[PDB]
């Protein structure tokens, strides 16, 4: 609903930030974004309209949606550096559960 | 480039209804799909008002004024009926768009109440200690109205706040304190009431009424009075609130001599052939009391 979590990793590490949720009805939309001075949108998924990668075409291994009306909204980060460190927020719009939010503060040591 | 157009704050009056404006501005060539509209109160856990493109409206009083099934959702403006004190706060208007994602704005709702302004004069007498002479009351206002006094006389104000008849409203009462004097009665003092509900600040004027005993004075005599002079006249200059009810003429040695004849508020001096030395007294009567004024008259 509104959770903050600290994630610790090193240089060259692999991490999958997963937002797990369940709906009584259906999933409306879901997104991944990095929050700093501005909200920089990474990816958006809609069950009807599909995926949308804000950046380049090779975004196949960047996000995954694993579908009982249960889901796993995952953001994949591989061979990470100090520039990848920051706050990553996921927003899950569910019907009629509403908006769920989870903020992951990724720290590279 | 898709932006949400809405004001930072919106004024709404207590008891009546208010429309919270919120529109999604999309450039002519840009393509977007609004899955749903969301209205939420800051720190209320659940949602307040939701409009889904296929499901429709859902509320906790509240109504979507422009949203409709079939048409592409753009205007998320919501009408709030029967404004309460507890309705004042911060609200979020979220748009679940594709492929632009979630876009939102924060709107502050300001619950107001138009106050009833009334000015009054405080009738006072003469005393050393300062006492209120004017009154300015701003009944049933939200937030409490600002009251200031526009006067060159220079008087310290006694401003106090008291609860209003309706919940959330405050009545502001301000008293203009000043030491009462004769050179203050009749002068005007303006009260300036300021509130967000008013387009222009309401200015109310009150005319000070001070009750003072007669300020009796005698003018005319200038020592240059020769024997067998022209029929001179002495005037009794008097200023009092209320106005004088009588003018009595006499001397320290008893009644007026044959040369001095009383003409109400005036006194005619007939020519004399013998030297005289008499001190005339002018007695001015009023509701508060009577005051005296002496003047020495010498003819040589
Ligand atoms: C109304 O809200 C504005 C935005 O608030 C921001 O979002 C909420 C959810 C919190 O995270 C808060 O800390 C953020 O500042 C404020 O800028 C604005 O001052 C608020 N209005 C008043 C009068 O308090
Ligand atoms: C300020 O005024 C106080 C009196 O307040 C008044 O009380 C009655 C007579 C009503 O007219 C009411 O509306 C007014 O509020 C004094 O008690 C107080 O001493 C004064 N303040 C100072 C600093 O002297
Ligand atoms: C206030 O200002 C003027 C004051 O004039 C005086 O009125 C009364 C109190 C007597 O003392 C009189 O001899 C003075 O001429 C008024 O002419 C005016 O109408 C008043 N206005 C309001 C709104 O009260
Ligand atoms: C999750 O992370 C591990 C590495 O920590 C990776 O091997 C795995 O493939 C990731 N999961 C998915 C579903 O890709
Ligand atoms: C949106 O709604 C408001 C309030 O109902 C209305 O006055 C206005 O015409 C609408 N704005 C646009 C741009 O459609
Ligand atoms: C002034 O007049 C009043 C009323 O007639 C009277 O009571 C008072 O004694 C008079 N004063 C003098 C000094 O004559």
């Amino acid at each position: 609903v509104n959770t903050e979590e600290n994630v610790y990793a090193t240089l060259g590490s692999d991490v999958n930030l997963t937002c797990q949720t369940q709906t009584v009805g259906f999933f409306v939309q879901m997104q991944w974004s990095k929050v700093t001075n501005k909200i920089d949108l990474i990816a958006v998924y809609h069950p009807q309209y599909g995926f949308y990668c804000a950046y380049g075409r090779p975004c196949e291994s960047l996000v995954t949606f694993t579908e009982e009306n249960g889901s796993k909204w995952t953001l994949h980060l591989r061979n990470m550096s100090s520039s990848v460190s920051g706050r990553y927020e996921c927003m899950l719009v569910l019907y009629p559960e509403g908006i769920q939010t989870k903020i992951y503060n990724l720290l590279i040591q | 480039d898709v932006v949400v157009q809405a004001p930072t704050q919106v004024p709404g009056f207590l008891g009546d209804s208010v429309t919270l404006p919120c529109y999604l501005q999309v450039p002519n060539m840009e393509v977007t799909h609004v899955s749903q509209l969301t209205w939420a109160r800051h720190g209320e856990s659940g949602s307040m008002a939701v409009f889904h493109q296929t499901q429709g409206p859902s509320y906790s009083r509240l109504e979507f004024v422009a949203a409709r099934l079939g048409a592409e959702l753009r205007n998320a403006s919501l009408r709030m009926f029967g404004l309460r004190v507890e309705d004042e706060g911060n609200y979020t208007c979220l748009f679940v768009t594709f492929p632009q994602g979630s876009r939102s704005v924060d709107i502050w709702l300001r619950v107001l109440a138009k106050p009833q302004n009334t000015a009054e004069v405080q009738k006072v007498q003469l005393t050393g200690e300062p006492v209120p002479m004017a009154r300015c009351v701003s009944t049933g206002g939200r937030p409490p109205a600002q009251i200031t006094w526009h006067s060159d006389l220079g008087g310290m104000p006694n401003t106090s706040q008291v609860p209003g008849f309706l919940s959330g409203t405050v009545t502001v009462t301000s008293l203009w304190i000043l030491v009462p004097s004769s050179q203050v009665d009749g002068k005007n003092v303006t009260c300036k009431v300021e509130h967000e509900s008013f387009e222009k600040p309401q200015l109310l004027t009150v005319n000070l009424t001070v009750y003072y005993p007669p300020e009796v004075s005698i003018s005319g005599y200038d020592n240059n009075w020769y024997l067998g002079q022209n029929e001179a006249t002495l005037t009794c200059d008097a200023r009092s609130n209320p106005e004088p009810t009588g003018y009595n003429w006499s001397t320290t040695m008893g009644p007026l001599p044959p040369f001095a004849v009383a003409q109400g508020a005036q006194l005619l001096i007939r020519p004399v052939d013998k030297p005289i030395n008499t001190t005339l007294i002018c007695n001015v009567t009023n509701a508060l009391g009577a005051r005296q004024a002496e003047l020495t008259v010498q003819v040589k």
